[PDB]
């Protein structure tokens, strides 16, 4: 399967965006991380195929994901972008490549965001 | 994060010699590692990354990787003496490579001497 | 009319099938970690098979002159061992597929109930719960020779005054608890069991169990599938010759059947790791 | 393409003509080069403020006031499609 | 795929030996035309053949598996199998031989010793007589497991320590009391019964008789000259390789010799009138 991100974007601060991340026989779970020049590679949201959600504690109150089960999409929307924000998001997605097939990890390519102007 | 690079010594010109470089304190299969070197009352200049690419050094340098960085030196010329710093960037540094991002080379070693 | 057609498959089939069972049998015998439940029932189906295999050269001695040169006994033990396979391969097929549904839809269950040494069991009991059409093979089978041809037949006697009735009643209790009733039981597991694995296909968690789960519930699926659509047109056409160019499609459909002892070590060897490694390690050791 | 430039302590601005986005780094005479501005507007984290990294086309790093201890060469980096470039560098005495 | 494809012939042929064979036995048991000594004495021989016919699976999965995986009942049956056909054919063809010479030099003596009565009974001496090395067979064989291979061999189980020597003996005794013995014998009775056929060419008594006479002479001696012509190079090869590309040459000399179970039916309908008219009001009455 194919990992593709989007979103990616020159963002004054306080801004928005809305990342997307698809792939191409059905995803579990399919999570968000950020990556810093000068920090570890870190989650900040990670939503179940039911709709369970859980951030991280920065990432509380102004980061919003949900889950399209149609097309197996994921976008994950920016509020009160910062530049302390500025890093690279990956998309970590759980996924089964056939229903008689072994469960796997998908890692996509990974999107560069910038807040600045 | 600590970066060590190794294997310079004295080489004669038209010789070969290997360099390698030390990684420890993240997962290697997530960031790439690229060699710059400065040759001595000049600036920076960049070698190779390890998705492997070269300079304009093309076909004379060749690159590899293992947690280790491995560079292979053939057929050394007189202009080759410099000081080789090991640095980490982003693994898809190329793919995130834009008008607008530059993540840049975050952590640098103490550089290597070659002489030649 | 060329009789080295359905002669060749025959005798394709009695090598063949034969050396495959044989090895499948002598796998799950040997090793210890081919001793599960799922594969001793695999097992019983390769007994079914090869011995069905062994009766080759004496069904190609029809077709090919359409006569029973073999006598009594023989024509008894052959029609015995037809019956026995077509029973018992249903039998084994719709308890695998129980099995398959007890061990994904109920995995609680699945501890207690599908040790092997239960699976043997199962299989003592279905060997003889098929023997009742065995031996009433065995008892009635014979050979008569006919009065207006002097062609002899190979084939049950019933009594003379109702032959028509018993060879209906017979060829339709056949075909209920044979084929009907064990195809439908078949589907329902399957449909439960496709059910919860699209459900759980959201989140479901366990890499290693999920995926040895999944791969042996395909192929329990795929060889189902093979002797649904291998058993099926000898099936419907005995019933509508029963009740209601048609020799070629007759002997066509009984080609068929047997072609499908052969074909499960074939779907072994491509939907299991662990049989095509058994496999290999035996040919080239 | 950026050479010397001469200026006391407190004073203000330098540019690196080149289009993608430009890193600077900070190199002590016999001392590794260290990142400062990463995507042409971002500071490095533990980087003091006097730092500031501005785009047209022709970006230019602006220093609020100068130290005792930033007095070193500065090198800009620039991405292309398959390398990354190191600018010639200007030295500030 | 060409050990797999080459094997058509261990299918095809055997399953139309196993046929033929089974005809043959049925036309000489119910026709009460076909009872007579020459007949019973090929009724014995083609028991044999259908006999070795069915182990053909056994020696497919053996040569193409390289490995047994059938058992040491099934090995011991399968050995035994293979000796007595050994056995009882070439015994069989030497009473069919000496029959034939009292029947044709001595046609005093040949009213009372070719009843169809006393062969039978010497056939049950032949298969009784066999029986030496059919039993001893059964005692001995079994699987023993390679030391350095993992490969499982079926064969004879002779005690470790003068395995070497009980081998050579076995095979010396094989050879001697199997082949030149009968073969001699065989010579002697047609050299004599060849000269005496010379000697009334030119005066031979009534058409009627000396054509049938003729007639089944000339069909034993073609059978005797097919056993052994396909079976010579199977019993050199064993010898001169207890004593003293080979492996290829190995495998075609078993396949010769195991060919010949089938062309005694193809013999009989070609050269005897009445096995060929039995075989065509059978075929297509
Ligand atoms: C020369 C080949 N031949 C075989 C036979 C008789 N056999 C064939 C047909 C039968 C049958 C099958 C399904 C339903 C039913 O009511 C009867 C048997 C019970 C099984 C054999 C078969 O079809 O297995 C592929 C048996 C009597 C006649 N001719
Ligand atoms: C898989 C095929 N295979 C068969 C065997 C062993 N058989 C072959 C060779 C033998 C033999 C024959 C003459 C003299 C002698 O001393 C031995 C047997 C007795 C008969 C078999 C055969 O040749 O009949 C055509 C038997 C032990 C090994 N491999």
């Amino acid at each position: 399967r194919q990992l593709v991100e989007s979103g990616g974007g020159l963002v004054q601060p306080g801004g928005s965006l809305r990342l997307s991340c698809a792939a191409s026989f059905r995803l579990y779970d399919m999570g968000w991380f950020r990556q810093a020049p000068g920090k570890e590679r870190e989650g900040v949201a990670s939503i179940t195929s039911g709709g369970s959600t859980k951030y991280a504690d920065s990432v509380k109150g102004r980061f919003t994901i949900s889950r399209d089960n149609a097309k197996n999409t994921v976008y994950l929307q920016m509020n009160s972008l910062e530049p302390e924000d500025t890093a690279v998001y990956y998309c970590n997605a759980e996924y089964r490549t056939g229903i008689w097939e072994e469960l796997l990890d998908g890692w996509g390519k990974g999107t560069p965001v910038t807040v600045s102007s | 994060v600590q970066l060590v690079e190794s294997g310079g010594g004295l080489v004669q010109p038209g010789g070969s010699l290997r360099l390698s470089c030390a990684a420890s304190g993240f997962n290697f299969s997530y960031y790439s590692i690229h060699w710059v070197r400065q040759a001595p009352g000049k600036g920076l200049e960049w070698v190779a990354y390890i998705y492997t690419s070269y300079a304009d050094v093309k076909g004379r340098f060749t690159i590899s990787a293992d947690n280790t960085a491995y560079l292979q030196m053939n057929s050394l010329r007189a202009e080759d003496t410099a000081v080789y710093y090991c640095a980490r960037g982003y693994q898809y540094w190329q793919y995130h490579a834009s008008w607008y991002w530059n993540g840049g080379l975050d952590y640098w070693g103490q550089g290597t001497l070659v002489t030649v | 009319a060329i009789p080295v057609i359905i002669t060749a498959v025959y005798s394709v089939v009695f090598v063949v099938g034969l050396v495959g069972n044989s090895l499948v049998m002598f796998v799950i015998i040997r090793y210890t970690k081919m001793k599960t439940a799922t594969n001793i029932y695999i097992f019983n189906l390769a007994l079914a098979d090869a011995l069905v295999t062994t009766t080759m050269p004496f069904q190609s001695a029809v077709y090919l002159m359409n006569s029973w040169p073999f006598g009594d006994v023989l024509c008894k033990i052959v029609i015995s061992i037809d019956y026995y396979n077509m029973f018992t391969s249903i039998f084994t097929l719709t308890m695998m597929s129980v099995d398959r549904y007890i061990a994904v839809c109920h995995p609680v269950k699945a501890l207690d109930f599908r040790t092997p040494l239960k699976a043997k069991i199962i299989n003592i009991c279905i060997w003889l719960l098929a023997s009742s059409v065995g031996i009433s093979a065995i008892v009635l089978g014979g050979t008569k020779v006919r009065e207006d041809v002097d062609v002899i037949e190979c084939s049950l006697q019933f009594p003379d005054d109702e032959y028509s009735w018993w060879d209906l009643f017979m060829k339709i209790c056949v075909f209920v608890f044979a084929f009907v009733i064990p195809v439908l039981i078949i589907i329902v597991c399957y449909t439960l069991m496709i059910l919860r694995l699209k459900s759980v296909r959201l989140l479901s968690g366990s890499r290693e169990k999920d995926r040895n789960l999944r791969r042996i519930t395909k192929l329990v699926l795929v060889v189902v599938a093979v002797f649904i659509i291998c058993w099926t047109p000898i099936h419907i056409f005995i019933l509508v010759e029963a009740l209601g160019a048609a020799l070629s499609s007759y002997y066509f459909c009984i080609a068929l059947g047997y072609t499908n002892s052969s074909l499960n070590p074939v779907l072994y060897a491509f939907l299991d790791e662990n049989f095509k490694r058994c496999f290999r390690d035996f040919c080239f050791p | 393409t950026q050479s010397s430039l001469s200026a006391s302590v407190g004073d203000r601005t330098i540019t690196c003509r080149a289009s993608s986005a430009v890193a600077w780094y900070q190199q002590k005479p016999g001392k590794a080069p260290k990142l400062l501005i990463y995507s042409a507007s971002s500071l490095y984290s533990g980087v003091p403020s006097r730092f500031s990294g501005s785009r047209g086309t022709d970006f230019t790093l602006t220093i609020s006031s100068l130290q005792p201890e930033d007095f070193a060469t500065y090198y800009c980096q620039q991405s292309s499609s398959s390398l990354i470039t190191f600018g010639q560098g200007t030295k500030v005495e």
